[PDB]
């Protein structure tokens, strides 16, 4: 037998264990709220030909008045926000910001600090394993849309077992040609182009004829509880900036193409529920990072 | 030169009464809606009204 | 029990005295029915109210009762609108605390939320009853504390000029019987940063400061779009009929 | 009988510094003493009735603020400008004083027109008139809730007749 | 009773400045610590109550003649209220203040060889409450900064994570840190009225309870009795 | 919490309560069932017209559905005709890859 | 909701809010931490005496 | 290879699909509230010498004044409550009470229909499968406490796989003698008397030495969202009364020793989440059934 | 329709009319031509600088 698995699900690294308390969560929410005001004042200053709106917003964010011939980095809030993102990614990353600095910065604005009010839909498709007989070959390509190419070189038809895990809510399977798929201990229906599946139902069997290769495209939807201010567009942009600025590069950490891949991989690891809770705080921190860095390019 | 700071009105944290005070409830920023403490004539050394 | 009977008898008399004072709550038509046996109106009502205790009679909730319960709910929920708060903080001047800087007040007595930690340590909270009986109050005030388990009535005045933000009276009063907090009245001024005279007076002439949560009625001018609200008025074509009866007398 | 309330009871006031750097909007609903050691809910009941009298919602009423409007001199502008609530001219005066302190130019004509047209009256599908005005949050919440409660007892005449037909004698 | 009453870092440091080392050393011979014993608690049980003796009990115990014994005696006085029996230390050393021993080199004591992990284990840090641990960490920081061992104190805190959360936020030699400190260090204070005249099961809890109940009486009467002997000295 | 109370009261026709789940009230039920009807002809039409008209009176918006446009990125490969001795495979919807 | 508001205020020292999660306040945190300490001697035991 | 499974987990029957709307949930909540007052009014009546507290409670519940020389069945509420319990148990049971009758009885008290505010702990042990080698005998007895007796008659030690499902939160394993247990493809630790496991971690392997049999006792805890009025003591009593009164007797149904076995079995079925939602409403109805029937025995 | 009319008048420098098409005015024409010029060096630069 041959076993094939998705690449992004392999070997998730442990996340950090600091800055997960109630006060720390309030700090990330305050940073997100203040970063949103920073980018709104920057646009207003350009359209009004006056620097007053930006000066007021930067002073609250950075705790100092903007001055020419200075870098305009972002003050102590920028340093704290940058360091907490490093700590969340890896357990090997040190925690530098003292709790006194975190608490002082959390008092700038009144926020709930609750990261489980709302939800978001994540579209990474988890293929935990694909089990195939000896004669057949199976290859898996893609993370957002997974294409599984299977070819049967044996004498007769083969049975391919698909396991999509238990976390994903809905998986939709589309094939290049109509194919046969049914659950364990269930009759095999007529060939159809598309199937809608619940991963909790169980392993699924695909009949692979001998004639021509069959490619199955898979799409999935997963619900993860996130704060109401969560915006997937801003989080994904912040994740790429974090990688480019080199604050994710430490020893013994896996790397991912998108924040969707990162959060789904941690969900399927051991203690996934606790890991995902930390990753939600990282997502909101990355949302604040993207807005502040775009307002003040450093 | 011109005087910028020469003393001024000074705030006091608390006032201290120099006279003995009868028991009382809060009547400041906090007002107690309950009845004022009842004063009872007890421990009489000599008998009266009995 | 004697305590229950004594408590009920006194409370019953207090209610009856209040309902019959000024304009009586119940009409003269009810009093005629209750006084038909020769008893007084007050006596007749007191007996009837007594029998009604523990009634299972259903009472339809009227629109005015719904309105009052709404305002009562908001009075409890949003206390800063109506001039009282549940918590106050007394802190020495040399300790720096986060404050609400939105309004530009000098030495703002308003905090977005009462801080949980100051200088890395949780702020001590003392109930008003314990603080009243404290005889080591001098040692406690040096560190700072939060007072709770009471409703603190406060007032404030916002002055257009610049000046030292202070309180009308001393924060606390010590007596042989107990400690109490004097009435709170803030004199709040706007701040001009480059004023050496007022900066020095604030640090040196004020030793202790009183903080409360920022009232929710205050709103910066920049957020004037949050004051926009919608009111719907019925159509002007509608005519209201005072007498809706549908018949006349035969003659 | 029913009372027709002519004006919406906004409770907003404008406080600005002498130099104009800082300005704030405050909703003044009064100050009510609260006593500790006894139930707060019972005290809130006494103050609720007094608050209702202050807002004018204690007795059954219907709002009649549809006619409180004016029309601009511009021929393009056909909107109806509401006169209830905090005047947008007061905010414009406060905003201009703030810009004078910072040496920013005063509000332009386009910015003035948008600010001066914030308070409007427009009709809805059912023929009712909707007034958008600047007012306090609690004043808006309490006033609108009282409107919905009194409206439960306002019915069409034909509906009332149908409910009392069975009690009408023949003579 | 006076040392246990201090509730702030600046009060505690002020008290140590005026207190000689003699008050931290007992003249009672005491008993050897770390002994499994059976004690009588008749308010709760008819049988004898198992317990183990420790240095941080309120009772004086025999101490060693080394420098380690003297530092342990100082800390026990701060956290428990009583010192240990170390005989014939010296008139000159006993006259010096406790803070002088911890923070000054003129005393003539060498404390560079002290192991903070061993001292904590000898004092049964596992059985100490949050207030006691914070007081002990204050004495360690003062000793560390005197010897130039600031790095060792930080590394020792990294190994013991629970001790790191309650570490005092003051740097010796800086007056600003002491002024703005907001720590609570009061083992004994004016009791809440709910406290009753009842015994406690453990040796440590009962001795701490005894100090709490007798604080009100000590507060009223200590000044006159101290002055009756202090005058005409 | 006044802004949320007012917004939820208009949406759900009921005041929020601390111990009760905020579900959206009648508007949520009407929207959920109306979504069901659009997907399939087999789905029933449960919501009455009176409830829909009453809920439409809460706000003033035109129901125009043709004043703008949008761009959709699906690739409609209706058919690919290939001769004998050739293999054609179509994979993907947003981006269609044809391996021949 | 009036009976629940009083009970929550006494337990949590704060009024319930629709947009804030009901956690029980500082009493809930203290109760959780003492439970950890009772089980094992290796627990942190960080709750202050005040 | 041999497979052993828990008896109560086998073949859960479909549950009813009626009386699950908001109005129907209110009726069950009203029935529980008014039945509780019926049981409390009986105690208050006995303490005094007046039947007034019971008369008021019965009049509200039964919509009729109690009279002597009558059985005091409970009125239309008792009849409606009995029929909905039948419908919940099986999809084969007819739905008799009209929706108009349910709505009329739901207006007697003003209570929320929410059934998932609180939670409860259920202690049935879901041993889905135990896979054993050829020369080993494995027996599983019990539901609340599951005892697995295994004996190895082979030459060498045998590895036995334990699968506890994915719903249970914790499982405590106690052995007659210390034994070795580890996860799949993991090293075995030293012999220990007790183990605490999370079933989501994966299948577990137990080393069975040659010699005397080893008995492992399993205890589990699963949390299920229930109304706040939920009481496990009252629900279990109503379940027994329901079975004794013969309203669970429908063709093609499965019978259980307790309500706890019933709810865990449905959770492990295909549509576990949807099935449990109906069962929770059945639990509250049974709680009302117990209180009503104890006050009014017919 | 007043807010849309004023916004269109600013954009197109012409008042909307019911019996005229709303192309977008001179700004729409200029914006279309500059887009053409950016894409290719062969595209003419029709729009004048004034």
């Amino acid at each position: 037998a041959n076993r094939a698995t998705s690449a992004f699900l392999d070997n998730p690294h442990p996340v950090g264990v600091n800055y997960v308390d109630e006060g720390s969560r309030q700090f990330v929410a305050v940073a997100e709220l203040l970063a949103s005001k920073l980018i709104d004042s920057s646009r207003e200053s350009d359209e009004s030909n006056s620097d007053v709106p930006f000066v007021q917003a930067y002073s609250k964010f950075a705790d100092d008045n903007p001055r020419h011939l200075r870098v305009k980095t972002g003050g102590k809030m920028a340093n704290a926000l940058t360091n907490v993102i490093r700590s969340y990614y890896s357990i090997n990353a040190p925690a530098i910001v003292p709790q006194v600095e975190i608490d002082r910065l959390a008092s700038k604005a009144t926020v709930s600090g609750d990261m489980y009010n709302s939800y978001a839909i994540f579209n990474s498709v988890p293929i935990v394993e694909v089990l195939s007989p000896a004669r057949t070959t199976v290859s898996i390509v893609g993370s957002d849309r997974a294409d599984v190419t299977m070819l049967n070189t044996g004498a007769g038809a083969a049975n391919i077992t698909f396991n999509f895990g238990q976390i994903a809510e809905t998986v939709i399977l589309k094939g290049s040609v109509p194919f046969q798929l049914a659950r364990l201990n269930q009759p095999m229906p007529a060939a159809r182009f598309t199937y809608k599946l619940r991963p909790l139902d169980g392993p699924f069997i695909v009949v692979l004829p001998v004639g021509n290769p069959l490619v199955i495209s898979a799409t999935a939807a997963t619900r993860i509880q996130v704060p109401l201010a969560f915006n997937k567009a801003l989080v994904e942009s912040g994740f790429q900036t974090a990688m480019n600025d080199g604050l994710f590069d430490i020893q013994n950490v896996n790397y991912y193409s998108s924040f969707d891949e990162f959060i789904i991989s941690q969900y399927h690891a051991q203690d996934g529920i606790n890991r995902v809770s930390t990753c939600v705080i990282l997502g909101l921190a990355l949302q604040a990072y993207d807005q502040m860095r775009r307002a003040l390019p450093v | 030169g011109e005087i910028i700071y020469d003393g001024g009105l000074s705030s006091k944290l608390a006032d201290v009464v120099d006279k003995t005070t009868e028991p009382h409830n809060a009547d400041g920023a906090v007002k107690d809606g309950r009845i004022a403490p009842v004063k009872l004539d007890l421990e009489k050394q000599k008998l009266d009204k009995l | 029990t004697s305590g229950s009977i004594i408590n009920h008898a006194n409370n019953l008399n207090k209610v009856i005295n209040h309902v019959f004072a000024d304009k009586p709550l119940i009409s003269e038509t009810m009093l005629k029915i209750l006084t038909i046996d020769g008893t007084t109106g007050k006596d007749g009502y007191r007996n009837w109210l007594d029998k009604l205790v523990g009634h299972n009679y259903p009472v339809y909730v009227e629109p005015v009762v719904n309105i009052m319960n709404f305002i009562s709910a908001r009075f409890v929920a949003d206390s800063s609108y109506f001039g009282y708060t549940n918590e106050i903080m007394i802190m020495p001047n040399h300790i720096n605390v986060p404050v609400d800087d939105r309004f530009g007040f000098r030495d703002s007595p308003f905090c977005t939320s009462l801080p949980r930690t100051i200088m890395g340590n949780d702020v001590r909270r003392i109930s008003y009853n314990v603080f009243s009986m404290m005889e080591d109050i001098d040692d406690v005030i040096s560190e700072g504390f939060i007072l709770y388990d009471a409703y603190f009535n406060f007032s404030y005045d916002i002055m257009t000029t610049d000046g030292v933000t202070r309180l009308k009276e001393d924060i606390l009063i010590v007596t042989d019987t107990g400690n109490d907090i004097k009435p709170i009245h803030f004199y709040i001024y706007f701040e001009n940063r480059n004023d050496k005279k007022l900066r020095y007076e604030s640090k040196m002439n004020v030793s202790y400061r009183l903080y409360i949560k920022t009232p929710a009625c205050l709103l910066p001018l920049s957020d004037y779009m949050r004051a926009q609200h919608d009111y719907v008025s019925p159509s002007s074509s509608r005519v209201y009929i005072k007498d809706p009866a549908v018949v006349y007398t035969r003659s | 009988e029913l009372i027709k309330v002519p004006t919406i009871p906004h409770n907003l006031v404008l406080i600005q510094s002498d130099n104009g750097k800082h300005a704030l909007i405050k909703e003044d609903l009064g100050q009510w003493p609260v006593e500790t050691g006894i139930s707060l809910v019972n005290q809130a009941g006494v103050f609720a009735v007094q608050l209702a009298n202050k807002l004018g919602i204690d007795k059954p009423f219907v709002l009649d603020a549809g006619s409180n409007y004016f029309t601009d001199t511009s021929f393009i502008d056909t909107r109806k400008y509401c006169t209830d609530g905090l005047s947008p001219r007061e905010i414009q005066k406060a905003l201009n004083r703030q810009r004078a302190y910072y040496d920013r130019p005063e509000l332009t004509i386009s910015e003035n027109k948008t600010l001066l047209s914030q308070s409007i009256i427009y009709p809805d599908a059912d023929g009712n008139d909707v007034s958008i005005i600047f007012s306090g949050a609690m004043s808006h919440a309490i006033f609108t809730y009282a409107q919905s409660q009194w409206n439960k007892n306002i019915i069409k005449l034909d509906d009332y007749i149908r409910e009392i037909t069975l009690t009408v004698p023949k003579q | 009773m006076d040392v246990l009453s201090k509730g702030s870092l600046k009060e505690l440091l002020a008290h140590l400045e005026k207190t000689p080392l003699e008050e931290a050393i007992s003249y009672r011979i005491g008993t050897v610590p770390y002994q499994n014993v059976l004690i009588s608690r008749n308010e709760y049980y008819n049988q004898l109550y198992p317990d183990t003796t420790s240095l941080i009990d309120g009772v004086s115990r025999e101490g060693q003649r080394n420098v380690n014994g003297l530092i342990m005696s100082i800390i026990s006085y701060v956290v428990s209220g009583s010192g240990h029996y170390i005989p014939n230390i010296g008139f000159m050393l006993l006259r010096r203040s406790i803070l002088d021993i911890l923070t000054k080199h003129d005393t003539g004591l060498v404390t560079n060889n002290l192991n903070y992990g061993i001292i904590a284990r000898n004092l049964t840090v596992s059985k100490m409450n949050c207030e006691q641990r914070k007081r002990m960490l204050i004495c360690f920081k003062l000793l560390a900064y005197k010897d130039g061992n600031q790095n060792d104190y930080e590394i020792y805190l990294n190994q013991n994570i629970p001790l790191k959360q309650i570490a005092p936020n003051f740097i010796p030699g800086d007056m600003r840190t002491v002024i703005h400190n907001q720590d609570q260090l009061a083992i004994v204070g004016i009791p809440a009225y709910r406290l009753t005249q009842s015994t406690e099961l453990s040796i440590r809890d009962d001795n701490a309870k005894s100090y709490k109940l007798g604080y009100v009486d000590w507060y009223n009467s200590n000044s006159f009795l101290r002055e009756r002997s202090e005058f005409n000295l």
